[PDB]
């Protein structure tokens, strides 16, 4: 159990026996209670997860960013936009640090209709447990961390999880480089412990089963044990703003935030990947469906990175 | 009397001195003249810094070259670049020249590199100052410790932007420094890491302090080192400068600094004449005869 | 002799106080793992114990 199956595959909130009218439209006038400020509230929150936005609304700028950060885009014509809520779209919002209350409050504030309880339930189901805890990997130490001790305290009550924790501490630094000693700054909002090297594989199932998926982050920079290959980007590599933000989203905290990146065909997708590899400066495994991608990557690495034919291998 | 030292709490300890007053004064302006920011984060998300004991790390040098190149196109008139050490400066320039970055910088502004030769210093400053006034534009680069940060004031068009590459730590001559540091631990109980921070911060404050000398003067200032983001280091900068060093501009990306600079330049390149200065930041005899001047200025003073 | 004593005295304090705090932190983590203490306050209690030692 690692795919967080329930909200993804079970989709508890998908309607059945929908009150489809004679015209064939879903009659949600009754399901979506009428609410005031039809001119100031730019959203419609359909109970099936679809959301509609007005590109001409005065708050469209914020509402667009709001929907872009919370829902998957469907269509963006000149005057109206369509978005669809999904567990993965919601989990992406949670991992950014957005709270269920804030999401519900701003939705209720921007929605022309009251938010349907089924969508509010889907919001809860996809925000309460979906990403409140992080699995740091620094110095080869698997540290489990959460912004709130409340989340880990509940998690730590699990006897199987308790068997995973390791009693270790970790040091500071010397005057040669006492920033690692000054890394004791901001231990507020920070609580973590090490987990035994081999328990992770089983603990992951247990935490996801326990409804607390771990946000794994690899601290490639301070990991001393995995040797660096001095990988670096060629001056030919210039990051486009979307690429820069995509990497910012990934490396924003400083560690490689594991996850999925979506880049439409034609983007400098390879430049983003090569930059990520050049940023990690650790040995990288790359997977494709054909030897063509393998040599296509190799050629793109040659043009944007220092990595040699003694170092890139098919 | 000048505004360059901070924190004031360390000088009575260091100088084994006890002043009657330990005050500071807030820069009072109707239109700010200064936008201190810490661009500690590269576009490639590399933590731009010199934390690595000044070790050869091309990734930060590369990022330093990218920042300077784009900033050379953004800042008008002259730029003044301060390195943490002369060695690192020379090492850095050689890399940027080898990587060709330096040629793109020349296209943007005339580079003038400092050297211990008074002939170089005098000629560089001669050509730089007038290059900043002729049709072209120039970009002075020097070391945060050298006399250039001491004898030259970057007034008005000269050095409209000051860039501090890395925290100015002198880890060379550590033995003599250790001895003085140790003696400070002994008779003054001053922590070495605390003193080191202060000592570098005061040098950064020197470059910044010489970047402005009037109200019809302004200076962009980039602190290209993650270190500066620590509350301790930021907290030890001059309080009147910290006022403009808003958290929102901490660990900015290169692009953010470029955009903020374009914005900051746009916001202050606009006409603002002597008559416009009489609204706030300038008090005439009429305002002096008005007791308001007596009560309003009270809050300008600061203490530490 | 004082130079030797100064170094050792300083180093012993640093090592002890640093690790002892993380020893309390380990206990604090043991409490979060198995105690029923108020999780919102348990952090403040840990900060109390450590600050009382640091001060």
């Amino acid at each position: 159990p690692q795919e967080a199956v329930p909200s993804a595959a079970g989709k508890q909130v998908d309607e059945s026996g929908t009150k489809v009218d004679e015209y064939g439209a879903k009659d949600y006038r009754l399901q979506m209670p009428l609410k005031d400020d039809h001119t100031s509230r730019p959203l419609w929150v359909a109970p099936d997860g679809h959301i509609f936005l007005e590109a001409f609304s005065p708050v469209y700028k914020y509402a667009q960013d709001f929907l872009v950060a919370i829902a998957e885009p469907v269509c963006r014509p000149t005057h109206v936009h369509e978005y669809k809520l999904t567990a993965y779209s919601l989990y992406a919002a949670v991992s950014v640090g957005l709270q269920t209350s804030d999401i519900t409050e701003y939705l209720r504030k921007l929605s022309k209709t009251g938010v349907p309880d089924g969508i509010m339930q889907f919001i809860k189901l996809c925000t309460v447990s979906y990403g409140k805890v992080k699995l740091v990997l620094k110095h080869n130490r698997y540290f489990v961390e959460s912004c709130h001790p409340d989340v880990i305290q509940h998690l730590l009550q699990d006897p199987v999880i308790r068997e995973c924790r390791l009693r270790n501490s970790e040091l500071f630094d010397f005057y040669e480089q006492m920033d690692k000693d000054e890394e004791e700054e901001e231990e507020t909002q920070t609580v973590s412990f090490e987990v035994k090297q081999e328990m992770i594989e089983e603990l992951q199932k247990r935490c996801i089963h326990l409804e607390y998926p771990l946000l794994a982050e690899y601290d490639f920079r301070n990991d001393s044990v995995n040797p660096d290959i001095n990988i670096d980007l060629k001056p030919t590599a210039v990051l486009r703003p979307y690429q820069e933000k995509s990497l910012r989203k990934m490396f924003g905290n400083g560690r490689a935030r594991s996850g999925v990146i979506v880049l439409p065909c034609g983007a400098g997708k390879s430049l983003v990947g090569v930059t990520a590899a050049c940023t990690v400066r650790k040995r990288c495994l790359v997977l494709g469906n054909s030897a063509v991608s393998v040599e296509q990557w190799k050629a793109q690495f040659k043009m944007w990175s220092t990595i040699d034919d003694s170092q890139i291998c098919r | 009397t000048s505004g360059t030292l901070s924190p004031l709490d360390i000088y009575p300890k260091i100088l084994d001195f006890h002043p009657v007053t330990m005050a500071t004064f807030t820069m009072t302006l109707a239109r700010v003249c200064l936008c201190p920011m810490i661009i500690g984060r590269g576009n490639d998300q590399v933590a731009i810094s010199s934390k690595f004991e000044t070790r050869e790390d091309i990734a930060v040098i590369r990022n330093y070259g990218n920042l300077l190149l784009e900033m050379s196109a953004v800042v008008p008139d002259g730029i003044v670049a301060f390195f943490t050490s002369y060695q690192y400066m020379e090492s850095t320039v050689a890399s940027w020249y080898e990587q060709g970055i330096l040629e793109n910088i020349q296209r943007n502004k005339l580079l003038f590199i400092e050297t211990q030769d008074g002939a170089e210093t005098s000629v560089a400053l001669e050509k730089y100052q007038e290059a900043c006034e002729n049709g072209r534009g120039a970009i002075l680069l020097s070391v945060a410790r050298g006399k250039v940060s001491e004898g030259i004031d970057f007034v008005h068009h000269y050095g409209r932007a000051v860039i501090m590459f890395g925290v100015p730590y002198v880890y060379t001559q550590s033995r003599i420094l250790k001895a003085r540091l140790e003696y400070l631990r002994d008779q003054f109980q001053i922590r070495e890491n605390d003193f080191l921070t202060f000592d570098a911060m005061r040098h950064a404050a020197q470059c910044v302090g010489r970047a402005i000398r009037g109200k019809t003067d302004y200076g962009l200032m980039v602190f290209a080192d993650k270190r500066f983001a620590r509350g301790d280091k930021r907290g030890k900068l001059p309080r009147w400068i910290q006022e403009h060093l808003t958290d929102a501009n901490l660990n900015l990306t290169v692009d953010e600094g470029v955009q903020v600079a374009k914005y900051f330049l746009r916001q202050m390149a606009q006409p603002f004449h002597r008559e416009d200065q009489l609204g706030l930041s300038l008090l005439s005899l009429e305002q002096l005869e008005s007791e308001e001047t007596l009560k309003r200025i009270e809050q300008i003073a600061q203490q530490l | 002799q004082e130079n030797e004593q100064r170094r050792l005295f300083i180093q012993k304090e640093e090592q002890l106080q640093q690790i002892l705090k993380r020893k309390n932190k380990q206990a604090f983590l043991d409490e979060l793992e198995s105690s029923d203490l108020p999780v919102a306050l348990l952090l403040a209690q840990h900060k109390d114990r450590s600050t009382q030692l640091e001060m």
